[PDB]
């Protein structure tokens, strides 16, 4: 599983850069039980490596999203260590909603300075002001499986086949189930240059935000998709690219600048790949990114693009 | 003829009715305001446990608005700011609102009755007309020393909304506003 990966990540027309993302290659050694049980003989394999791959956001400063970079896929680690410490198919599916839900808890956790924070003891104090928050679309990927977690309106999409697949759904205030839950737990959904929770927040779920605590939460939505032969690419990005393109567009783009590249450059020395980027996700990246700026994205605009394909001839 | 607001009819919440038995009186003061049409005016209402003073010393601030509300990431004044009644400012807001930038001009400073008061006569944002109020009133509590801050406003209702969402999104971002100024103020005194 040579992870193949590139990126852009642009402040483009804004006064601030408040995105930023997280790429850890071969960060984790996945117990090959959250992944898959035995079946008729491969001893040696006990672990899978997983590549770590995250988005992240901000909005009303850039403090959150810095500190997800920097710090989301630590606390991921940490949760699945006290799996390791602590050791059926639709169990696998739970198990993975549960680590990924109490990671992007722990993190508002910290961030809100309720939860103690290592110190070179614990430190509780808040990251940033209680008006900051992030977004966090986060991708582990292993040979076998897709882990997405999703608290937001980041998006994660597969391209499988010909068929682009969100594995995230946008958190938004107007969401038909967002705005019962919102409302149910008291609260209140305005429309006011958008739907916006109290009218403010323009999303349900985020990281941070404490001040809109308890209606906009950090549970992720998360899915465990096992991995096919036909799966194509697999694309992270903040709303500085989804809302000027489309779902279908972006993975086709992604997957014909890949094709390109393959076919002018030939593939790079199997021994230097999986060492940094890419070049042909870099292209296809470098692409998006110039297409969103053309389309008059006046966002913030975070790609990385993933090849899932382990090699691409014609 | 003219139609006025009439929040001396009931009283804020977080307010008492022996406070507001005084304060009712401040409100016909300070806080009632000629409606135009399709306006939308609300009165807020915040107790701190600090003496009227040390919330007024931070209230007064109309250059550093930041040091006791949220959401703004920079605040720019006069090159000759005196703090004059008729000083503006510039008030670039943090991101991810509805709303980028604000113009506010001083109306009302008044030391002698501890009164501010704010028009908005500018900006990127949906709260056209925006004028308000906020008085601050000290208590002795048998030698229990405490304010109630009393803040109001009157807006345009923006097209395309109601009165009721209006009033919904003011409220929270002045509800939440009073909040800091609590902890702030608090903040500075044993
Ligand atoms: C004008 C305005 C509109 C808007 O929708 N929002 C979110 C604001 C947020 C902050 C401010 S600000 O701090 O510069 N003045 C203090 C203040 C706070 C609240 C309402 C008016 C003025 C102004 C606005
Ligand atoms: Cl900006
Ligand atoms: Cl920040
Ligand atoms: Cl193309
Ligand atoms: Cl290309
Ligand atoms: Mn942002
Ligand atoms: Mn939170
Ligand atoms: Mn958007
Ligand atoms: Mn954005």
């Amino acid at each position: 599983c040579i992870p193949l990966w590139g990126t852009v990540s642009i402040q483009g027309n804004r006064s601030e850069m408040e995105d930023a993302f997280a790429v850890s290659p071969h960060f984790l050694k996945l117990p090959i039980k959250m992944l898959m049980g035995d079946h008729e003989e491969s001893p040696s394999l006990t672990h899978l490596t997983g590549h770590f791959f995250g988005v992240y956001d901000g909005h009303g400063g850039h403090k959150v999203a810095d500190y997800c970079r920097d710090r989301l896929h630590f606390a991921l680690a940490e949760e699945i260590e006290r799996i390791k410490d602590e050791l059926t198919g639709e169990g696998r599916q739970v198990q993975w909603d549960k680590v990924f839900t109490s990671c992007f808890l722990t993190v508002d956790g910290e961030i809100e300075g309720k939860i103690g924070r290592a110190v070179v003891d614990k430190v509780l104090e808040a990251v940033a002001s209680e008006t900051v928050g992030s977004t966090a679309v986060v991708a582990l990927v292993c040979s076998s499986h897709i882990v997405v977690s999703n608290c937001g309106d980041s998006r994660a999409v597969l391209f499988r086949g010909k068929e682009a697949m969100p594995l995230s759904v946008d958190h938004k205030p107007d969401r038909e189930d967002e705005y019962a839950r919102i409302e149910n737990a008291g609260g209140k959904v305005i429309q006011w240059q958008g739907a916006r929770v109290f009218g403010v927040l323009a999303m349900s779920r985020s990281i941070g935000d404490r001040y809109l605590k308890p209606y906009v939460i950090p549970e992720p939505e998360v899915t465990f998709m096992p991995r096919s032969r036909e799966d194509e690419c697999l694309i992270l990005a903040s709303d500085g690219l989804w809302d000027v393109m489309n779902n279908q567009e972006v993975c086709e783009i992604a997957r014909r600048r890949i094709l390109m590249w393959h076919k002018k450059n030939g593939a790079p020395p199997l021994a230097e790949r999986g060492k940094g980027i890419d070049p042909a996700c870099q292209a296809a990246a470098d692409y998006l990114s110039m297409l969103a700026l053309q389309k008059g994205s006046k966002d913030n605009i975070s790609i990385i693009v993933i090849d899932l394909k382990a090699q691409r001839k014609f | 003829r003219p139609t006025y607001t009439t929040h001396h009819l009931a009283i804020p919440s977080g307010v008492t009715q022996d406070e507001f038995d005084e304060l009712k009186q401040s409100v016909v003061e300070f806080h009632t305001y000629q409606l135009s049409q399709n306006q939308c005016s609300s009165l807020l209402a915040q107790r701190i446990r600090a003496p009227n003073d040390v919330v007024w010393s931070i209230v007064r601030r109309f250059d550093q608005p930041q040091t006791y509300k949220h959401f703004i990431k920079s605040c720019s004044v006069s090159d000759n700011f005196t703090m004059a009644v008729g000083s503006t400012r510039d008030v670039n807001l943090i991101s991810g609102l509805p709303a980028a930038t604000s113009t506010e001009r001083l109306d009302i400073l008044d030391d002698d009755r501890q009164v501010l008061g704010i028009s908005i006569i500018g900006g990127e944002h949906r709260l056209r007309n925006y004028r308000s109020v906020i008085s601050v009133h000290g208590f002795n509590r048998d030698g229990a020393i405490c304010t109630v801050a009393l803040e109001s406003y009157v807006v345009d209702v923006p097209e395309g909304n109601t009165e009721e969402d209006t009033r919904l999104f003011a409220d929270t971002v002045v509800k939440l506003n009073l909040q800091k100024l609590v902890s702030v103020a608090e903040s500075q005194v044993i």
